[PDB]
């Protein structure tokens, strides 16, 4: 998961 | 490329109307199913003995020119709210009848129009037909920006023109609370010949807006006779463009000596020369309001594909290694240079980018440093052995152990570590980064140096929307709203400027550390408006003027590595222009878990959202 999540 | 498509009441012939519109350029045209004017009965005996087809049949077409190129609309004749029981009868017999044949062909989208003050019993057999059958047809909710009666020309003489510049909006509100925010019913905007204030473009922005309908009288002429938008629609339209609504031109040719063709043409030209994408912006596609739960590495270990995405971004490194420039630079004097050996211990180390940062830094800054990396993720603990052995050298060590948990052998002169969220303690970075001092020279820093984090309501049915859609089976039904989610808000409006809460500094040496926190934040409002929830920001301060930040007044030239959090609330609270919204947030921990807790309490008392952590908590 790009960004920060999952 | 932006898509729009065509809105027309007079189809002589499906066939022809859809060449001729296909080859204007338009990618979809709006049409009736039923003939506007072919008025049906359902009670009255003589006149619902009528034989014949009611509709052109479904054969005209293949089934996939149904599902892409038709959207439906309802017959202007159908008035389901009116005050005549005969009327509203046959009102609601016919909306059923054309939502059934729409639904029967594949309709991707049906337009019903809001254009009255009450639409309780539309909305009635709306929400019957939707939770009937096994059908899929988005529903668009023709509702205007300014009121028929507000628009009008001042020419009767019995009636003189003159919060009545939000009345629309409030049409939808209701309708949508009528219909229990359903995912399948979306606004059509249709523009008028004048804009609102900025708020009131504002707050429609926040709605689901999937349609725009612009009239060709709206477009002016130009030097050479071609339709052109206002200075203002035109900043209008581009808003808009940062969504993806499409666009329907509706009307006839005001301007006959030129081709219709024109009206879509300029479209284009604006959907052309938009702005470009920043990098940020590039990043973030494709994840608007796609809600992610956090991270929690201290429980959980990463998957190098995860890292892969932490070493995109350039502006964090880049930071950080300025940071230690200059913290190197501050701590070693000149005349100290050849024997005075820094201690730096990076915890987190992961896969050894901020090892190569700090090198990079004491090598630049020409002072020697000694470096130890700790990790506790054996996998990536095997990519700092290979770092190690391969380039590295002896200059550094790599430990496997929790900061928390490990001894070490000397104390540090420099601390360097990042274990920040979208809230800047989200990720337990306090309860390791505290564990960590006991190791750290009296005078040693810490890289962050202090970081906060700011909190700002938020308006966003699509959001509230996501949240309900995360009902997942095997627990409370209510618990997918007592969690935080991150996610790169798009589709939202935001109530008030960020305050902040929560400050964290390092190194913490008080008497006796306590992480739990209690802030009350009040946000003032100007426009009345739906409050669904509260995003956070973070800010920090690495040494001295280096600093990160995610907040929307200060965000990093860049800085693509956090997404905003959401944290939201159960039911909606309307909230009213001159009214304060009073938030309570609290940190709460039990040395085995850490939660956060969150109410409501001035404009209408809410409950206290994931109490005791019973919804969510992080590992510790
Ligand atoms: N209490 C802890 N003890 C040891 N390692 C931890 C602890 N909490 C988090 N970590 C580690 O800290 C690391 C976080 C960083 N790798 C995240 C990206 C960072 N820019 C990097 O590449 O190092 C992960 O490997 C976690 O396993």
């Amino acid at each position: 998961g790009r960004g920060r999540g999952r | 490329r932006v898509s729009s498509g065509r809105d027309l009441n007079c189809v002589p012939e499906i066939a022809d109307t859809l060449g001729a519109v296909a080859k204007q350029g338009f990618d979809f045209l709006c049409m009736p199913v039923f003939h506007p004017r072919f008025k049906r009965e359902f009670i009255q005996e003589p006149a619902k003995n009528r034989p014949g087809p009611q509709t052109r049949s479904d054969l005209l077409l293949s089934g996939r020119d149904w599902n892409t190129l038709i959207v439906g609309k309802l017959s202007p004749w159908i008035r389901p709210d009116s005050k005549v029981e005969k009327i509203r009868r046959n009102s609601e017999a016919a909306m059923l009848q054309e939502l059934n044949f729409g639904a029967y062909l594949g309709l991707p989208a049906f337009l019903l129009p809001l254009n009255q003050e009450d639409n309780t019993n539309l909305a009635r057999v709306l929400t019957n037909h939707i939770h009937t059958g096994h059908h899929s047809s988005m529903f668009w909710m023709r509702v205007p920006l300014v009121a028929p009666e507000d628009l009008r020309d001042d020419i009767i003489e019995n009636a003189p023109t003159t919060s009545g510049e939000e009345k629309t909006w409030m049409w939808w509100h209701n309708f949508r609370t009528l219909c229990d925010y359903s995912k399948r019913i979306a606004v059509a905007l249709e523009i008028g010949a004048d804009l609102p204030s900025n708020h009131v473009i504002d707050r429609w922005l926040g709605e689901p807006i999937k349609a725009a309908i612009l009239p060709t009288s709206i477009f002016l002429t130009n030097k050479k006779g071609f339709p052109v938008l206002s200075k203002m629609h035109q900043r209008l339209i581009f808003r808009l463009l940062k969504l993806e609504v499409q666009f329907i031109i509706t009307g006839t040719n005001h301007h006959s000596e030129k081709e219709f063709c024109s009206y879509l043409q300029y479209l284009e030209y604006l959907s052309q020369n938009r702005p470009p994408p920043n990098a940020y912006e590039l990043f973030a596609k494709g994840y608007e309001d796609y809600l992610q739960s956090p991270l929690q590495p201290l429980m959980d270990n990463l998957e190098s594909q995860t890292y892969e995405v932490f070493e995109k971004d350039p502006i964090k490194y880049s930071q950080y290694q300025q940071a230690i420039y200059k913290c190197l630079l501050d701590r070693v004097p000149e005349e100290e240079k050849d024997t005075n050996v820094q201690v730096l211990m990076v915890l987190g180390a992961g896969r050894g980018p901020l090892v190569n940062a700090s090198l990079r830094a004491a090598k630049q800054a020409d002072r020697r440093i000694k470096l130890y990396a700790v990790e506790k993720n054996p996998n990536a603990v095997v990519t700092l052995e290979n770092w190690q052995f391969e380039e590295w050298g002896s200059q550094v060590t790599v430990v496997s152990s929790d900061m928390r948990e490990w001894v070490a052998p000397e104390k540090a002169d420099i601390i360097v570590s990042e274990l920040l969220g979208s809230f800047a303690d989200n990720e337990l970075s306090p309860e390791c980064l505290d564990g960590a001092q006991h190791f750290l020279k009296d005078d040693g820093v810490s890289i962050p140096g202090e970081y906060t984090s700011f909190l700002a309501p938020i308006s966003s049915s699509k959001l509230y929307n996501e949240v309900r859609a995360c009902r997942e089976k095997d627990r409370d039904p209510e618990a997918q709203f007592e969690m935080p989610y991150v996610v790169r808000l798009h589709n939202f409006h935001q109530l008030s400027a960020p305050q902040p809460c929560f400050t964290f500094s390092h190194p913490n040496r008080d008497p006796m550390i306590d992480n739990n926190r209690y802030c009350t934040l009040e946000f003032p409002v100007e426009v009345n408006t739906v409050l669904h929830g509260f995003a956070g920001y973070f800010e920090t301060v690495l040494y001295q003027d280096i600093t990160l930040s995610i907040r929307p007044e200060t965000h990093s030239p860049g800085m693509f590595s956090w997404f905003p959090i959401l944290f939201p609330i159960k039911q909606p609270i309307t909230v009213r222009e001159g009214q304060t919204i009073c938030v309570r947030f609290w940190r709460c921990s039990n040395s085995k878990k850490v939660w956060y807790e969150w109410a409501v309490t001035a404009p209408v008392c809410s409950a206290i959202h994931n109490p005791t952590g019973r919804s969510y908590t992080i590992g510790l």
